[PDB]
């Protein structure tokens, strides 16, 4: 084959260091991927699936920047 | 009172004014012939904020406030009640801060040491007399300047900041607030670092100049040196005092809209 | 409107009152007006926010542009 | 109603008063730090007597330092070693005049010539080696073309008199910087002088030191080794040449205007 | 000279042995996480 | 292979030091303990202000005492 | 005149140094050190070696990938034009999500990348802490310099996290811009009643002006008596010379009091740290417990009263 | 030539440092994913809001609970 | 042996290890449980 | 001279790995487009 | 023998921890007891 | 005076492979922009 000598990789690059890259690197990825799935039109904790548990305003606007604080808590925007 | 180890030190000559006659020391204090200056001008100046404050509606202390003329006597001689006194005030005020600089210049002389600090003192009150001489001269007059009281110099402040819309864009005042940001970290690592070199790990002995180099080597890469950050220090805080001074001279005097519009000049380079 | 605010409006214009040459100063189009701001051109699924851009109307500041 | 008040006391006020007290207290902490060094001070009475005060906050209890290579501990705030012998004698008749020096001011310790009285070893490394050293004992190091090497300038003294010729270049190991230049005088003894007290002119091929004469090159402490440097002999050459900023000439200690 | 870690042949051979079991089994696991989001949320 | 591939597995620990391992485990399970918690508190499934199973300031807001000396002024 | 000891007239060269050996068990140190010679007219000229462990590391893949998000938004806002990008620089910015949405995670063009750089950049700063504690401490010396970071930290922490979430809604915090922060400072004065009133404010700004004045007077005695060997102060205070000698004497005759040359440090120390304190107090009262700061001062006898000569009608009353 | 042109080529290593080349390519492809990623979704491509093949919101919106607990 | 620890002591630390991650996982499937069975989410 | 250490053996022994990898990368790639080009074409 | 302690002294200082731990969750699960008995959350 | 150790041959070695790599580069280049212009043209 091509790859027949690959294993000598770790003879110039340093195994401790490229474990403490990679372990640091995935969990901040995933972080990362579920944040930005979150953010968007298919996110699962307020999406009314099964049902809304909270007591949401009965009716929320779409939020504009030019708004006051919000009097109570609400999580039913669209 | 003597420290230890002072009387070897404790000798005459050095002097700029005066001479024999006023070269003694008064219990810790050296006198001088300009520690006579300044007791005598810091007593009549506090004296006459007193006076000022018992001829107005209050003596609460947070509420005292001298103010200067209005802007129709100009450059000429007010009334006593009427602003005449914050001009006497500020005459005592000059001959206190600039008797306290010439007498740090005698004693540095009579220990055989540089005069760094009375030069970097010489920059405040630059900018002092930047705020109360050379900005109402070139505005045409003395009514341009602060009054003296606490809370009440703040309204002065905020008032002229408002004259141009929004102060934070001033270019100088920019550069000022940088130097005065980074003059604050960098005197926290100072401090932290010399504490914990002579104040190691519980059962260790002091470190070195070694260990200094190598930590901030390890944590960033780079190291200045245990000289170089005295340098560092004078340097930061002179740029700050300058800057201000700039950035009050500039206010009026050679910019009159508001500073957002002065910041115009880049995006009209005719270059993007 | 020029009658209307010349006579119900005096908390204002107090007297002196206005004509059409306070607008139009001999020209059909007035020089200075404004209409709804769409802001700058950005990505189809961006909406405006309405701030952040130079702001030529709010004294060139990084305000809300209109 | 635009002012209207609905109780007097909040939390704003609290907080600040806990400010007022935990300043007020690190003042308390640090004012007793400072009295490590220099204390007890030394108070005068009415008829000369003299007793120790302490001041206010009183001393802190003594803390030890931990000195590396057996450098031996040291306790803060502790004993004194004994000053060497200066002589002076007092101006005026109160306990607020000031002195002369009685004999040669150059040669008095006195004024600007005073000195500490430090350790008789050298300042180490962090191997253990004396730090500040000759060129020649530290033979890695070498002066960066683009600046003037100082090796054979002479050292024009203040009244515009040759003093000497530079000789070697002592080092600092722990810091790569330059520290003191060596010199040979008019007798044809070594002596230093510090880098911080030297205008160093390239083209002249001068070094300019304001602070003594030319006569007085002859006059400086010397060392015992020539391949190191300790505290003491460090304290007593800077010590005489700060002596010359009020000494070297009679008219230097006597008020400008 | 040139730039080592100090690993032997047969050291290196070890650790690319277990680095790769190790690896293949993560990318296993990430395989059937992606398969039940699938069946409960399509997203294409 | 694919049955013991995983043998040398305990040699772990002679490359990475096991104390520093520990911390690192601990702290990062702390900080992801708070992490997930204020996220899932900003959603739907809120569970200390959802007035589930009862609203307790409405509750003191309506009772008798309360309303008697609200009505008397 | 005579030198003044602020550049460095002779340069000397040894090979670079290493670094203090550190504990086995540690990884090597990255990099060959190089040295520069306009550095080092001021300073120090070598640059380098750097360690990079593990805190390190995860810190600075935290900090690029929340760089990349704010850089990106700032790009798109002005659709992708880097010519427009220079141009409009100090003007761009990264905005919080409307003030409406609470503390919900809101959608990712209306204030969602907003919320992953402000995660992003917390989690960088929280390793760097731990980074700068384990080097100070495995070199053995004490660990100061975290004491003082974890102010730092703190500060950043509530003004964007703590009191966004006491008040109700993420759009509270600053946005990352120059101009856009500048004026959220401006705005959040101007809404809760001139911070010139709050008093916490003005406890810092003393201990800002203290730091400038404090600074100047240390590193103008060090560099005022470096002829007599100063600018070395550990020796100066495990074996005090005539440096620390003429030093505390100047200050002493001068203003009546002094320090030591270990002392002088700890003054440092907590000029720097109560700045930054009195930052926090001050800001987390604010909207939280007190409303409009001039009608506070005004409840509590301080503000002054100018005389009014005339009256002007409310036209809210009529 | 045209054919032996690139015949020395393998000498590149004996002037280029391996263990720097392999560790820029890494983390210049790490960072450069991340880009293209997030340039796309923020245009017309978008793949996450585009409610194909439905929308998750507006479906959670109208299941006949939600509808019910609206009607009250 | 960059960590000082021979291969028996790494066998030792690995056993125990191993155990206490298989314990946290039980507890933490079992929290699981209880909140699908209070709040389904899915 | 600015050398790597390396002799012209390992040099080579690199090379082959290198391209290798390289092309079995760039094979992937072109998997992932024509992919997305399948779903979504956006030319 | 990195901490210094021997085994024996381990094992001494872990039967005590132990015992604390447990002492120390005892009275946390009395609390919340009491707790929802006085006003439930869920 | 400024050198960088390698001999004329070594000099002559580098120059060939260096432009030889140019050369391909350019071509790449070239046949981008002639896609583009089929697709998109821009003048
Ligand atoms: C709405 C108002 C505007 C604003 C309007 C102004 C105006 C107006 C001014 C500043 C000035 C300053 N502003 Mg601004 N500024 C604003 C917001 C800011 C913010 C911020 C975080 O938002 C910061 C950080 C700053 C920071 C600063 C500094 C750059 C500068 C003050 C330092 C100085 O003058 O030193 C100089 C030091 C002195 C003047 C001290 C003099 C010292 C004397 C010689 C010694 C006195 C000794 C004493 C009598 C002895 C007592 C003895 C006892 C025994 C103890 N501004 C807002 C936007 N700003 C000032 C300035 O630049 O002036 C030059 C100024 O005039
Ligand atoms: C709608 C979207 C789905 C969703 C779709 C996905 C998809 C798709 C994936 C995940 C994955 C994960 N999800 Mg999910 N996930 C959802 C909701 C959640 C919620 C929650 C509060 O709602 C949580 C807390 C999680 C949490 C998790 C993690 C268990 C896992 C991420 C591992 C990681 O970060 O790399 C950490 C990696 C390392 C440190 C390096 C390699 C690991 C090595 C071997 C050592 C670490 C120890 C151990 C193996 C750690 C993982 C524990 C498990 C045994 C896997 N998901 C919703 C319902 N989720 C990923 C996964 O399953 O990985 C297998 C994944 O592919
Ligand atoms: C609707 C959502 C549910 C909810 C759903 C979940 C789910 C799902 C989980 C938790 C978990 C936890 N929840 Mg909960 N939780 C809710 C509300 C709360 C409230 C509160 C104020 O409302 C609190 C204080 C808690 C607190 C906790 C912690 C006990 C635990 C996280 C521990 C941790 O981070 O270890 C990090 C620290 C370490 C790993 C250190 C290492 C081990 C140390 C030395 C030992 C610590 C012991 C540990 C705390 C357990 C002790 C219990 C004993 C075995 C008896 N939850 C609501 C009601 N919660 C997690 C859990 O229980 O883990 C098992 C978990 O999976
Ligand atoms: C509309 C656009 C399409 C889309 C179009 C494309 C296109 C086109 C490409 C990708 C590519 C990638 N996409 Mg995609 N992608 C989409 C949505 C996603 C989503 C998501 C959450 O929505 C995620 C998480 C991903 C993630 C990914 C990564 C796997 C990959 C980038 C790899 C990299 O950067 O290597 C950088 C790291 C290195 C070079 C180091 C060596 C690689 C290491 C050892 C292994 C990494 C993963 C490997 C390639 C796959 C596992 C191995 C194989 C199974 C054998 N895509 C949508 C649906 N995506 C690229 C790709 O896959 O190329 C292979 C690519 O060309
Ligand atoms: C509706 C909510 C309830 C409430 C629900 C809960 C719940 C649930 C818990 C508490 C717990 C505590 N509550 Mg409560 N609590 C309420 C109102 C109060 C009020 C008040 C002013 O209103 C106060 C002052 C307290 C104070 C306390 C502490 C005694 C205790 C926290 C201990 C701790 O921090 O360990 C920190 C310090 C340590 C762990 C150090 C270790 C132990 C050391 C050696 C000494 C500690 C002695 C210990 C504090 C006292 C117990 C001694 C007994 C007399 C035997 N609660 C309201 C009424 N509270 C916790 C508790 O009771 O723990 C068992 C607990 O689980
Ligand atoms: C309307 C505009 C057209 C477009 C018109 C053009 C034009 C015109 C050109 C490109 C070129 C490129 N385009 Mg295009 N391109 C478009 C959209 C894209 C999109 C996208 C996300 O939409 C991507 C990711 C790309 C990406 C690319 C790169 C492959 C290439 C830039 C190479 C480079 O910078 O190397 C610079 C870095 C080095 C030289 C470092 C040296 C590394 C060595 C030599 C190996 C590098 C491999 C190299 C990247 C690619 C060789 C390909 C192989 C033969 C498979 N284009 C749109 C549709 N594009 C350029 C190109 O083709 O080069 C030949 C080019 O001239
Ligand atoms: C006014 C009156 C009623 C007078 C009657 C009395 C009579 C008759 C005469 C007395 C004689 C004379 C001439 C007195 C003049 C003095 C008077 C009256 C007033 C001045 C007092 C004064 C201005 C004090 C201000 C003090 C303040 C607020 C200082 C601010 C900065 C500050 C807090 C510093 C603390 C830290 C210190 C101590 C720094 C100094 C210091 C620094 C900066 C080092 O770098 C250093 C390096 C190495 C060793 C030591 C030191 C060191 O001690
Ligand atoms: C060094 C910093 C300033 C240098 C730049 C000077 C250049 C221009 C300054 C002149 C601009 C002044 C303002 C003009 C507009 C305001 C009106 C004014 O005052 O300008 C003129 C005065 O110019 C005047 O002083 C001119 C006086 C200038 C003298 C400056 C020299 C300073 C040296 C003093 C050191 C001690 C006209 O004066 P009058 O109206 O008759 O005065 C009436 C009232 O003042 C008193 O009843
Ligand atoms: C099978 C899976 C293979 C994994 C093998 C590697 C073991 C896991 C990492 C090892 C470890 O946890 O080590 C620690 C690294 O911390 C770190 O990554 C810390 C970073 C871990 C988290 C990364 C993501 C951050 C999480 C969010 C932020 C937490 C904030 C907390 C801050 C107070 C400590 O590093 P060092 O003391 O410098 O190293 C010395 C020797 O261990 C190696 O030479
Ligand atoms: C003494 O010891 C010796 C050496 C002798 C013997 C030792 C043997 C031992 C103990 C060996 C131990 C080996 C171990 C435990 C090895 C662990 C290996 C693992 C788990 C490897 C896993 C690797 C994972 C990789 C390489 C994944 C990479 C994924 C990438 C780069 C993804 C990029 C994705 C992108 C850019 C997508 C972005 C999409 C979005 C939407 C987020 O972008 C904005
Ligand atoms: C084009 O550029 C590229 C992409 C190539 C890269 C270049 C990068 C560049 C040029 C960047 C320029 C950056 C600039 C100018 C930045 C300016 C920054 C400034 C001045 C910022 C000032 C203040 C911001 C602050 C104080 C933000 C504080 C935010 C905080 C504390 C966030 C807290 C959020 C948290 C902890 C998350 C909670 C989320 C969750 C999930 C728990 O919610 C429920
Ligand atoms: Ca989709």
């Amino acid at each position: 084959d091509n790859f027949t000598g690959t294993y000598k990789m770790w003879m110039f690059i340093d195994p401790r260091r490229a474990l403490l890259f990679i372990a640091s690197f995935q969990i901040l990825l995933g972080i990362l991927i579920h944040m930005i799935v979150l953010g968007s039109d298919l996110n699962w904790h307020s999406d009314g699936i099964p049902k809304f548990y909270f007591p949401n305003a009965a009716e929320a606007s779409a939020p504009i920047d030019m708004s006051p604080i919000p009097s109570a808590r609400n999580f039913k925007f669209d | 009172a003597l420290l230890n180890f002072e009387k070897k030190y404790r000798v005459r000559g050095g002097t700029l004014v005066g001479g024999d006659l006023f070269d003694f020391w008064v219990g810790p204090f050296y006198v001088g012939f300009f520690g006579v200056s300044a007791v005598f001008f810091a007593t009549l100046g506090t004296m006459l904020i007193l006076f000022g404050a018992a001829i107005g509606p209050t003596l609460n202390i947070w509420q005292i406030s001298i103010a200067p003329p209005d802007l129709s006597v100009g450059l000429g001689f007010a009334p006593i009640r009427e602003g005449g006194l914050w001009q006497v005030i500020t005459i005592c005020a000059v001959g206190a801060f600039v008797s306290w600089a010439l007498r740090q210049v005698e004693i540095a002389r009579k220990l055989g040491m540089g005069l760094h600090v009375p030069f970097a003192f010489s920059f405040a009150i630059l900018a002092y007399l930047t705020l109360v001489f050379f900005r109402p001269v070139l505005l045409g007059a003395w009514g341009h300047a602060f009054p003296y009281g606490l809370f009440s110099h703040l309204d002065w402040v905020s008032n002229v900041g408002y004259q141009t819309l929004h102060f934070h864009y001033n270019p100088a005042h920019m550069l000022a607030i940088s130097f005065f940001f980074i003059n604050t970290l960098a005197l926290a690592m100072h401090g932290s670092l010399i504490l914990s070199v002579v104040n190691p790990q519980k059962g260790e002995e002091v470190k070195t100049a070694e260990h200094e180099n190598t930590v901030f080597r390890d944590i960033v890469g780079y190291s200045i040196g245990a000289l170089a950050i005295h340098r560092l220090g004078l340097f930061l805080a002179i740029n700050a005092a300058f800057w201000s001074a700039v950035c009050m001279i500039l206010t009026g005097p050679f910019w009159t809209r508001g500073w957002p519009e002065w910041w115009m000049w880049w995006p009209n380079l005719p270059i993007w | 409107m020029t009658r209307d605010t010349n006579s119900n409006w005096t908390g204002h214009v107090a007297d002196t009152g206005v004509t059409c040459y306070t607008c139009h100063r001999g020209k059909p189009v007035p020089e200075h007006v404004w209409t709804t701001d769409p802001g700058p051109d950005i990505p189809s699924v961006f909406p405006s926010n309405g701030q952040n851009t130079i702001g030529y109307n709010v004294a060139y500041t990084a305000l809300p542009f209109d | 109603e635009f002012g209207y008040i609905t109780q007097y006391f909040d939390l704003a006020q609290v907080t600040l008063w806990a400010f007022w007290l935990s300043l007020l207290s690190v003042i308390f902490f640090n004012r007793r730090e400072d009295k490590r060094e220099g204390y007890p001070q030394e108070a005068v009475q009415i008829f000369g007597k003299t007793i120790l005060t302490e001041g206010f906050p009183f001393m802190p209890a003594p803390k030890t330092f931990k000195l590396p290579h057996n450098g031996g501990d040291v306790v803060k705030p502790g004993p004194e070693r004994p000053q060497y012998d200066f002589k002076l004698e007092q101006v005026d008749r109160f306990a607020g005049a000031a002195y002369r020096p009685v004999g040669n001011p150059m040669l008095a310790g006195v004024g600007p010539g005073a000195y500490a009285v430090r350790a008789n070893k050298p300042d180490l490394t962090n191997a253990g080696d004396p730090r500040i050293v000759p060129m020649r004992v530290a033979k890695h190091f070498a002066v960066v073309d683009k600046d003037p090497d100082p090796r054979g300038m002479t050292v024009i003294g203040a009244d515009g008199q040759v003093g000497g010729k530079v000789t070697e270049i002592w080092v600092d190991r722990a810091e790569p910087q330059v520290r003191y230049l060596e010199l040979e005088a008019g007798n044809k003894k070594k002596v230093l002088v510090p880098i911080a007290l030297c205008v160093i002119k390239g083209q002249k091929r001068e070094v300019k030191v304001r602070s003594i004469n030319g006569i007085h090159f002859n006059d400086v402490p010397t060392l015992s080794n020539y391949d190191q440097i300790t505290l003491a002999e460090e304290d007593k050459v800077s010590a005489y040449y700060g002596a010359g900023t009020l000494y070297a000439t009679p008219n230097r200690a006597e008020s400008v205007l | 000279e040139k730039s080592t870690t100090g690993l032997t042949e047969a050291e290196s051979k070890e650790f690319h042995g277990i680095f790769m079991a190790s690896m293949t089994l993560w990318f296993g696991l990430v395989v059937l996480a992606h398969i039940l989001s699938w069946l409960y949320r399509p997203w294409l | 292979m694919n049955a013991k591939s995983f043998d040398g597995m305990h040699k772990l620990w002679m490359i990475m030091n096991p104390v520093s391992t520990l911390w690192a485990i601990f702290i990062f399970q702390i900080f992801l303990g708070l992490l997930i918690h204020m996220v899932v508190l900003s959603s739907d499934l809120n569970w200390h202000d959802d007035q589930i199973p009862v609203g307790y300031q409405l509750q003191g807001e309506t009772l008798p005492v309360n309303l008697e000396m609200k009505a008397a002024q | 005149p005579e030198y003044q000891n602020i550049f460095n007239k002779v340069q000397v060269r040894e090979p670079a140094y290493p670094g203090v050996e550190l504990p086995k068990g540690s990884l090597p140190r990255v990099g060959k050190p190089i040295f520069s010679y306009w550095l080092g007219k001021i300073g120090d000229a070598q640059i380098g070696p750097l360690y990079l462990g593990g805190w390190g590391i995860a810190s600075l893949i935290s900090g690029f990938i929340a760089l990349e998000v704010i850089g990106l938004n700032m790009l798109a806002s002005v659709g992708w034009d880097p010519r427009l990008f220079l141009k409009e620089f100090f003007w761009l910015g990264l905005e919080p999500p409307p003030p409406a949405y609470g503390l919900s995670i809101p959608p990712l063009a209306e204030g969602g990348w907003w919320l992953i750089a402000g995660l992003f950049l917390t989690m960088s700063l929280l390793l760097w802490w731990v980074r700068v504690y384990k080097r100070a401490k495995d070199l053995g010396m004490g660990t100061h310099l975290s004491w003082a970071f974890a102010v730092a930290i703190l500060f950043f922490l509530t003004l964007g996290f703590i009191r966004p979430v006491l008040m109700g809604s993420w759009g509270e915090a600053p946005p990352f811009g120059i101009f856009p922060h500048l004026d959220w400072t401006a705005a959040i004065s101007i809404r809760y009643g001139n911070f010139y009133y709050n008093p916490f404010h003005g406890l810092s700004i003393a201990f800002m002006y203290g730091s400038a004045v404090l600074f100047a007077m240390h590193g103008g005695t060090i560099l005022a008596v470096s002829r007599y060997g100063g600018d070395r102060e550990i020796d100066q205070i495990t074996d005090r010379g005539t440096a620390a000698e003429r030093a505390m004497l100047f200050w002493r005759w001068c203003m009546g009091f002094n320090a030591s040359m270990e002392s002088i440090h700890r003054w440092a120390w907590w000029f720097a740290v109560f700045c930054i304190i009195n930052s926090i107090l001050g800001i987390i009262l604010t909207g939280t417990v007190v409303d409009n700061w001039y009608l506070w001062a005004v409840k509590h006898g301080v503000a002054p009263s100018y005389p009014s000569e005339l009256t002007i009608d409310n036209p809210y009353l009529t």
